[PDB]
């Protein structure tokens, strides 16, 4: 008969998305961990995650965010926030140079690109603070093969009044379009990004929550008018969780080259840690965006949506949904005349309906469900999947 | 208003320890991104990094002097100090204190320098190597005359002479006079000391009009002399 | 260590003329490098840090650009307060091992100018003592090749004269020099005639400024 135990056979694929656990930091803003530099205070990008797409859009300004900061006598305006590119060992390198730099270590010969980037911007100790956790973030350029390292640590100065409506360096956190092949990377972010991190939109998908044998909508969503995918991406990332909290004294810092100035520049001496609105939903035909802040557990089958995170590739698609796994899961949970707590599957029979099982219309799988059976679990107000009140205390 | 002061200008004799302190005002030594560093300049030649001193205590040296350098730095005084043994004749220098704008990054056991330079300097002490002793100068008028008059320009200085070491201070007026104003290298003499000259020419209509001083500070010998060129 | 090597030794151009400074490195050191500014007496003032920023302050038209082992400071327009000499400087290894090089003199060309000359005769005060000394001054004069000749009674006089030169004026770029002429108190008063002759491109006829005791 029906197993009692509930299963989720979406568990271990679904953890990537989950970016409180796996990211665990701000994704539009970035300042989740502490630093103190010669007795000074610092935040810093913590995130484990990499986020495909992001940069540093300056108002009012034609110079790319990935240019050296502008110290001497230039203005502020002039320059980025890269490391001043004095030093053919420090920042920039292309990969072709950080493979040869450490064609010698065996560790560091596994890591993929990003990771390698990651790993050579991080590894960078300043002379005076050998014992400090400061590490300065980076910006892997995956069509220029290129590891930018970041001076400052600075995502956002959109809130003085000087920023409302020239000459001043006023910046925010983007996902423009000349950043569509950029990979923001904390000091944090896990070597095994690609196998633990979003990256890919995932096509003929949603995103749900797993409610006791099948995946369903998550009711409180916010709809956003989205006309492509790049936008609803970018819309998502707008609303992600942040760690987000005088100009001419900042300025003379740069002008004098002040490295405490400098780095601590635009930002006020709290933390999301991933909680935020992450995800969305990208309905294709409607051109509807539902962005929501619950972590999704399950994806439904639908040829009409693509399901996308603040942290994933703006336009990066991947189509192939997972269509064997309702069907290797209860075949799977065969081996614990128990059948699984599962109620959907392409194969009609392997669910065995008390009724007949009803065929999903958007479902490039051609799933069926099953709706005709005792549910256990239900979802109450702000999309909290809770086991219904009979079952409670036996669970 | 960062400034930095050299301590005056002197003697050391052969083999014996050079000793040198700057005293840096409108601004402080404990500046995280900011080292000090004592750079020289050995007569008619050019620059040579010594050393530094950071404010934590940690100290770099050119390594082909590391053995004579000492730095140190008084963090409660805002001064820094250099020490430089058995010195010679090859020692004998302008020592120049300055702020150096560092910054080096360390990864996999190997530092790389992002930023050293020289972004504020003092203003110089010349340090000579020798066994003699000092001598102060005599100051004498250059007057104005006749013999002193071409065209519409007049000249009148001061003969700074007999003197040892290096090097003279001259102002006229206390500074007020700086136009027209030539002061001339110094020769050295047969006896092996130096003698200077220092000119002012004015227009001849205004010779009367104002009076000319010149101070000479010869700070080896303590010797502070205002002379009046009179016509 | 890396040696830094600069070239020209001396500059000689024309004020709005550009100026074209070279420094190379021995060993390629991507672009730690600082070039500095040293004027006569002064002590050297930073122009250009990472081989191509400008230092706060540093008017426009000094710029610096290169990479690896070759580098080069450029005056767009040169001025005539630009007269100095150009350091380079290498930090590329940490612990600091700077070096410099070993400058460039850059001088400003101008047209030919004849000296003012005066002569000095010895102060009473130094008569006193036992030595007297005479002056020959020649001022804002260009260019710098000058010849003084001591004569004491139509005599050329020889070993008993020294002379020095002041580098060259930050606003008319000409120089000056003074001879010092040093006789005995006894020397000195058996001759009557003491004169300086000067010679100089701008001199149609050597010039000679003369007094006699009394």
């Amino acid at each position: 008969e029906r197993s009692t135990r509930m299963s989720n056979p979406w568990k271990a694929f679904m953890e990537k998305y989950d970016i409180e656990r796996t990211h665990s930091s701000g994704v539009r803003v970035d300042l989740g961990e502490d630093a103190e530099v010669e007795n000074a205070k610092y935040r810093i990008p913590a995130g484990r995650c990499p986020v495909f797409g992001k940069g540093i859009v300056i108002e009012n300004s034609a110079v790319s965010f990935l240019k050296p900061v502008a110290t001497g006598d230039q203005r502020l305006k002039d320059g980025g926030f890269a490391f001043p590119n004095a030093n053919d060992h420090i920042s920039p390198m292309t990969l072709e140079n950080l493979k040869a730099r450490y064609k010698d270590n065996v560790e560091m010969m596994k890591l993929n690109d990003i990771a390698l980037c990651r790993t050579h911007a991080a590894s960078f100790v300043m002379a005076g603070d050998q014992n400090s956790n400061y590490r300065h973030p980076a910006v892997y350029d995956e069509k220029e093969k290129t590891c930018h390292m970041l001076y400052l640590s600075a995502q956002e100065n959109m809130g003085p009044r000087y920023c409302s409506p020239d000459a001043v360096f006023c910046f925010k956190p983007d996902k423009d379009e000349s950043f569509e092949n950029l990979v923001y990377l904390s000091k944090n972010v896990r070597n095994d990004w690609d196998k633990k991190c979003p990256r890919k939109n995932l096509g003929n998908a949603k995103f749900g929550l797993w409610v006791d044998g099948n995946c369903e909508e998550i009711p409180y969503v916010k709809e956003v008018e989205a006309k492509d995918l790049r936008e609803c991406n970018r819309i998502v990332f707008e609303a992600s969780a942040s760690d987000q909290p005088d100009y001419q004294k900042i300025q003379q810092g740069f002008r004098q080259n002040n490295r405490e100035m400098i780095k601590s520049a635009f930002l006020p001496v709290f933390k999301s840690k991933g909680r935020g609105f992450n995800w969305a939903n990208f309905d294709s035909v409607k051109k509807k965006c539902y962005i929501f802040n619950t972590k999704p557990t399950c994806l439904i089958n639908d040829k009409n949506f693509i399901a996308t995170t603040a942290l994933s590739h703006p336009r990066e698609v991947d189509l192939e949904f997972p269509c064997s796994i309702y069907k290797d899961e209860i075949e799977r949970e065969i081996k614990k005349i128990v059948l699984p707590r599962i109620f959907i599957s392409n194969d009609k029979e392997s669910i065995k309906c008390p009724c007949e099982p009803e065929h999903i219309s958007q479902s490039t799988c051609n799933f069926y469900v099953c709706n005709c059976v005792e549910k256990r679990a239900e979802i109450k107000e702000n999309n909290q999947v809770v086991i219904k009140e009979e079952f409670r205390d036996y669970y | 208003q960062l400034q930095l002061q050299e301590s005056g200008p002197g003697l050391v004799k052969p083999s014996e320890t050079l000793s040198l302190t700057c005293t840096v005002s409108g601004g402080s030594v404990s500046s995280p991104g900011y080292y000090w560093s004592w750079i020289r300049q050995p007569p008619g030649q050019g620059l040579e990094w010594i050393g530094d001193i950071y404010y934590r205590g940690s100290s770099n040296q050119n390594p082909s002097l590391k053995s004579r350098v000492t730095t140190s730095v008084d963090t409660a005084t805002n001064q820094f100090s250099l020490r430089l043994s058995s010195v010679t004749a090859a020692d004998t220098a302008v020592y120049f204190c300055a702020r150096s704008r560092g910054e080096g990054y360390c990864s996999f056991g190997t530092c790389y320098t992002l930023f050293y330079y020289f972004d504020y300097w003092g203003q110089g002490t010349l340090v000579t190597v020798s066994s003699a002793s000092t001598k102060g100068p005599s100051v004498f008028p250059l007057a104005p005359s006749s013999k002193s008059t071409s065209g519409g320009t007049a000249a009148l200085g001061c003969l700074v002479k007999d003197y040892f070491p290096e090097p003279v201070t001259v102002s006229w007026n206390s500074g007020a006079l700086t136009s027209g104003v030539h002061t001339f290298p110094a020769v050295l003499q047969s006896s092996g000391l130096y003698s200077l000259s220092s000119v002012v020419t004015v227009p001849s209509s205004s010779l009367g009009t104002q009076t000319y001083i010149c101070n000479v500070n010869h700070k080896p010998s303590n010797t502070k002399v205002d002379k009046r060129v009179e016509p | 260590e890396i040696v830094m090597t600069q070239s020209p030794a001396t500059l000689s151009l024309s004020p709005g003329e550009r100026a074209t400074l070279s420094c190379r490195a021995s060993q390629s050191i991507s672009k730690t490098l600082a070039w500095y500014q040293q004027k006569p007496g002064q002590a050297p003032r930073l122009l250009i840090y990472s081989a191509s920023t400008r230092a706060s302050g540093v008017p426009a038209r000094f710029s610096g650009s290169g990479s690896g082992t070759e580098f080069s400071l450029t005056i767009s327009s040169l001025q005539s307060e630009d007269f100095a000499v150009y350091y380079c400087q290498q930090y590329n290894e940490w612990p600091p091992r700077p070096t410099f090089g070993g400058g460039t003199k850059v001088e400003i060309k101008r047209t030919v100018a004849a000296p003012s000359v005066f002569i000095f005769p010895p102060s009473d005060e130094q008569l006193k003592s036992g030595t007297a000394s005479v002056v020959c001054l020649l001022n804002n004069f260009y260019p710098r090749e000058a010849k003084v000749q001591w004569k004491v009674d139509n005599a050329l006089q020889s070993g008993n004269s020294q002379e020095s030169v002041t580098e060259q004026d930050s606003k008319d770029s000409t120089y000056s020099l003074s001879s010092t002429l040093t006789l005995s108190k006894a020397d000195y008063e058996k001759h009557k005639v003491y004169a300086c002759e000067v010679t100089h491109q701008g001199l149609s006829s050597p010039v000679t400024k003369s007094f006699n005791r009394g």
